[PDB]
C-alpha cells in the first residue's frame, strides 16, 4: 500500500519556501553540472533554497539536505511539475484538488513566485559628419560628460560618446539626448554593438531604433570597420570579454596537477560542498574542468565567471582584462583554498635567489622569496631590424595622413637569447646604504633560481610608459624555443671566500643648542652609551646625515572573525595574532597569515614548500595578447596536445600547425623527464 | 628600511620605506622618484599583486625586498 502524493506533499510543505523580491532562484543552470531546463532530464529546483540541479544531481542534495520535495522544469515552451523524493512522485501544477486551501494556496503561491522591425532613418542619406573626427578605439568607452562605461552612444555626426537616458531608476545620466537636444545631430550608435553584421543605431529625431545603410561609411569616418572534438577540447562561450579567463582556464587544465585535483577528486568535492555549491570555490572549479575533459557548442562558465569575480575591482565587471593578472588572482584564490590540502600551485611555485652585492667593499646579501611567473625583459636595442622597422613606421604614418590602406605589419624582431642574457645581467642599483661603508652608494644585484619548477611561468615584459604616460605595448617578436635550458640560471648561494653585509638628558639639550637636529641628536646619546658630551658630538658629526633605518631607536577582536581564519587551515593563536597585526581587520588579517606562515612555522621550529628538478624544458602552451593596444585586445591560447599544437579561440578549437610562438604574452615550460 | 622596485625599463630603484606605509605611499614614493603617476602603478611582489589600504607588513615585505611594476595588456 504505498505512499499517496497527497501524503507526501502535506509532509513535507514547511519545507515549501515562497521566495521575494530580494531572493536568487537557481533556475537557468545546475549548481554542479551546465545542466539547464534545457537538458534532456530539465531542472529540480529545491523549493526550499530555490537552488538548481540536473537529474543526475538532485539526488545529492536529496541525501545531503533532507530536502524532498522540487519544481521540476524542462524546456524545449516549458513544462513544469512537483517531484517529491525519493520515489519521484509528479504533482501537477493543477493536481492540487481536495486538498485544504491553505495547502493549495502556499503550494501555487510558491510556483507562480519561482517562474519569476526596424525602418531606414529619414537621416541615413541626408547625414553631415563633421571633418577632423576623433579616433574611437575598439573597447573601454566612458561617458565624455560623466563616468558611465555601459550604456554608451557614439553620435554619428561628431564622435562623442555620452550615456544613455535614466528614467524606473536604471539607464545613463542623460547626457546623449541633451547633446542631441543642444545640436540637432540625428543618429546615434550602442557601442559594444558593432559587429561585422550591424550595430544598434538609434534616431533621435524619429525617436525610434533605425537601419543605416550607410553604416560601415559613417563609422569608417570614425576608423571604425566591421576543428577539434572530444575530450579536452572543449570550447569556451564568451560572455562578453572573457578571453582572458577562456585563456587562461584552458591552459590551468591541460596540467595534470590540475587535473588530479580538481576533476578526479571532483566526487569527494561535490560531496564536501556546503548546501549552496554554486558559492563554492572547488565545486565551481571542479564543475569547469570536469565540462572540458569530458564530452559537452562549448561551455559558459558564468558560474565560475561569477564566484571568482566576486568583490574583485576588475574581476567582476565585464571589461577586457589582462591574462597575467587573472592567472596571479586564481593562483592566489587557489592557495587560499588549499592550505593543508593537496596544492597545484606547487607545480608553478618556485625560489627566487637575489644578491646584492656593495660594489665599493665587494660584500653580499642573498636574500630569497617565492614566485610563480618569472619576468622576461624585453630589451628594444637587440631588435635585429631597427631600419627595416623604421621604413615601415614612416609608412604607416604616411599611409594614416592619407588615409589608405595600411601597409603589411613589421615588428622589431627581438633576439630570446638577447632577453635571457638581460635577465641574468648583473644590474647597476645606485642610492644604496651599504652597512659596510656606512654610506649611501651603488650596489649590483643579480637573480637566479634557488629551484626550478616543474611547469615554467614566463611573462613576456612586452610593456612600456610612452610620453604622458601611456603605456604602449610594445609590439614584438621574440622567437621562444620549443627547447629551453636555463640550468646556466641557478643560484649558488653565499660562497666560502665571500664576505657579508653587517645588519642592524642634558647632553641631547646641549647639542640641539648647537645646531644638530634633535632627531641624531638623540641616536647619538644612545650609540655611544652615554659617555658624556664630547663623544656624542662627535657620533652626531659621523652619522647626522645617515638614514634613518641605518640608526634606529623605538623611542578586543570578534569571534566569528577568528574561526573563518581557522577554517582557512590555521590554529586559533595564529588567527588572533593575524587580527592584532592588522586592526582587527578581516580581510588584511588574511593576507598578513599567508604571508607570515612561514616564518611562524619556524619559531615552532625553535625550541615554503617547493619541487626542485632540473631546469630543462619544452614549451608545452602560451597565452597570446594579440593587438596593438594595451587598453583593448583579444586573447587566445595555443596548448600542446597528444604531440600536436591546438589553438583555443574561445568557442572555436581547432588543430594549428604554425603556432605564432613569437608573438605570445605568457609562455608554459614543462620540465622534461 | 630599503627596498627595490624594479621599474619597466629594467632599472631598479631603492626606496626608504618603513613597514606600516601603504601601498599608495610605496606608490607615491615612486612619482617621488621616478615620475611613474601612482594610477599608472601596478605591483608585483612573490607572485602577489599588491592592494591599496595595506600596508608593506601585511604582505611581510621585509628589508631589501624586491617589488615589480607591471602594466596591462588588456584583451
Ligand atoms: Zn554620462
Amino acid at each position: 500500500m504505498a505512499e499517496l502524493s497527497e501524503e507526501a506533499l502535506l509532509s513535507v510543505l514547511p519545507t515549501i519556501r515562497v521566495p521575494k523580491a530580494g531572493d536568487r532562484v537557481h533556475k537557468d543552470e545546475c549548481a554542479f553540472s551546465f545542466d539547464t531546463p534545457e537538458s534532456e532530464g530539465g531542472l529540480y529546483i529545491c523549493m526550499n533554497t530555490f537552488l538548481g540541479f540536473g537529474k543526475q544531481y538532485v539526488e545529492r542534495h536529496f541525501n545531503k539536505t533532507g530536502q524532498r520535495v522540487y519544481l521540476h522544469l524542462r524546456r524545449t515552451d516549458e513544462d513544469v511539475k512537483i517531484v517529491i523524493l525519493p520515489d519521484y512522485l509528479e504533482i501537477a501544477r493543477d493536481g492540487l484538488g481536495g486538498l485544504p486551501d491553505i495547502v493549495r494556496d502556499r503550494v501555487t503561491s510558491a510556483v507562480e513566485a519561482l517562474l519569476s522591425v526596424r525602418q531606414v532613418s529619414k537621416h541615413a542619406f541626408s547625414l553631415k559628419q563633421l571633418d577632423n573626427p576623433a579616433r574611437i578605439p575598439p573597447c573601454g568607452w566612458k561617458c565624455s560628460k560623466c563616468d558611465m562605461r555601459e550604456n554608451l552612444w557614439l553620435n554619428l555626426t561628431d564622435g562623442s560618446i555620452l550615456c544613455g537616458r535614466r528614467y524606473d531608476g536604471s539607464g545613463g545620466n542623460n547626457h546623449a539626448v541633451e547633446h542631441y537636444r543642444e545640436t540637432g545631430y540625428p543618429l546615434a550608435v550602442k557601442l559594444g554593438t558593432i559587429t561585422p553584421d550591424g550595430a544598434d543605431v538609434y534616431s533621435y529625431d524619429e525617436d525610434d531604433m533605425v537601419l543605416d545603410p550607410s553604416l560601415a561609411e559613417h563609422l569608417s569616418h570614425f576608423g571604425i570597420d566591421m576543428p577539434l572534438f572530444g575530450p579536452g577540447y572543449t570550447g569556451i562561450r564568451n560572455l562578453g570579454n572573457s578571453c582572458y579567463l577562456n585563456s587562461v582556464v584552458q591552459v590551468l587544465f591541460s596540467i595534470p596537477d590540475f587535473q588530479r585535483k580538481y576533476v578526479d577528486k571532483l566526487e569527494k568535492i561535490f560531496q564536501n560542498a556546503p548546501t549552496d555549491p554554486t558559492q563554492d570555490f572547488s565545486t565551481q572549479v571542479a564543475k569547469l574542468g570536469h565540462g572540458l575533459l569530458s564530452g559537452e557548442d562549448g561551455i559558459a562558465p558564468r558560474m565560475f565567471k561569477a564566484l571568482i569575480g566576486k568583490g574583485h575591482p576588475e574581476f567582476s565587471t565585464n571589461r577586457q582584462q589582462d591574462a597575467q593578472e587573472f592567472f596571479l588572482h586564481l593562483i592566489n584564490m587557489v592557495e587560499r583554498n588549499c592550505r593543508s590540502s593537496e596544492n597545484p600551485n606547487e607545480v608553478f611555485r618556485f625560489l627566487v635567489e637575489e644578491k646584492i652585492k656593495c660594489l665599493a667593499t665587494e660584500k653580499v646579501k642573498y636574500t630569497q622569496r617565492v614566485d610563480y611567473i618569472m619576468q622576461l625583459p624585453v630589451p628594444m636595442d637587440a631588435a635585429l631590424n631597427k631600419e627595416e622597422l623604421l621604413e615601415y613606421e614612416e609608412k604607416k604614418r604616411q599611409a594614416e595622413e592619407e588615409k589608405m590602406a595600411l601597409p603589411e605589419l613589421v615588428r622589431a624582431q627581438v633576439p630570446f637569447s638577447s632577453c635571457l642574457e638581460a635577465y641574468g645581467a648583473p644590474e647597476q642599483v645606485d642610492d644604496f646604504w651599504s652597512t659596510a661603508l656606512q654610506a649611501k652608494s651603488v650596489a649590483v644585484k643579480t637573480t637566479r633560481f634557488a629551484s626550478f619548477p616543474d611547469y615554467l611561468v614566463i611573462q613576456i615584459k612586452k610593456f612600456t610608459f610612452g610620453l604622458d604616460w601611456v603605456p604602449k605595448k610594445l609590439d614584438v617578436s621574440i622567437e621562444m624555443p620549443e627547447e629551453l635550458d636555463i640550468s646556466q640560471l641557478r643560484g649558488t648561494g653565499l660562497q666560502p671566500g665571500e664576505e657579508e653585509l653587517p645588519d642592524i638628558e642634558s647632553v641631547i639639550i646641549q647639542l640641539v643648542e648647537m645646531g644638530f637636529p634633535m632627531d641624531a641628536c638623540r641616536k647619538a646619546v644612545y650609540y655611544t652609551g652615554n659617555s658624556g658630551a664630547e663623544a656624542a658630538m662627535n657620533w652626531v658629526m659621523s652619522h647626522m646625515d645617515d638614514p634613518d633605518f641605518a640608526n634606529p631607536l623605538i623611542l578586543p577582536p570578534p569571534e566569528d572573525c577568528v574561526t573563518t581564519i581557522v577554517s582557512m587551515g590555521f590554529s586559533r593563536d595564529q588567527a588572533l595574532k593575524a587580527l592584532r597585526a592588522t586592526n582587527n581587520s578581516l580581510e588584511r588579517a588574511v593576507d598578513w597569515i599567508f604571508s607570515h606562515i612561514d616564518d611562524l612555522d619556524a619559531e615552532a621550529a625553535m625550541d615554503p614548500k617547493v619541487r626542485d628538478g632540473p631546469g630543462k624544458y619544452q614549451l608545452f602552451a602560451f597565452i597570446s595578447h594579440m593587438g596593438t593596444s594595451t587598453m583593448c585586445g583579444h586573447y587566445v591560447c595555443h596548448i600542446k596536445k597528444e604531440g600536436r599544437w591546438v589553438i583555443y579561440n574561445d568557442q572555436k578549437v581547432c588543430a594549428s600547425e604554425k603556432p605564432p610562438k613569437d608573438l605570445g604574452y605568457i609562455y608554459f615550460y614543462q620540465r622534461v623527464a | 628600511m630599503q627596498i627595490f622596485v624594479k621599474t619597466l625599463t629594467g632599472k631598479t630603484i631603492t626606496l626608504e620605506v618603513e613597514p606600516s606605509d601603504t601601498i599608495e605611499n610605496v606608490k607615491a614614493k615612486i612619482q617621488d622618484k621616478e615620475g611613474i603617476p601612482p594610477d599608472q602603478q601596478r605591483l608585483i611582489f612573490a607572485g602577489k599583486q599588491l592592494e591599496d589600504g595595506r600596508t608593506l607588513s601585511d604582505y611581510n615585505i621585509q628589508k631589501e625586498s624586491t617589488l615589480h611594476l607591471v602594466l596591462r595588456l588588456r584583451g
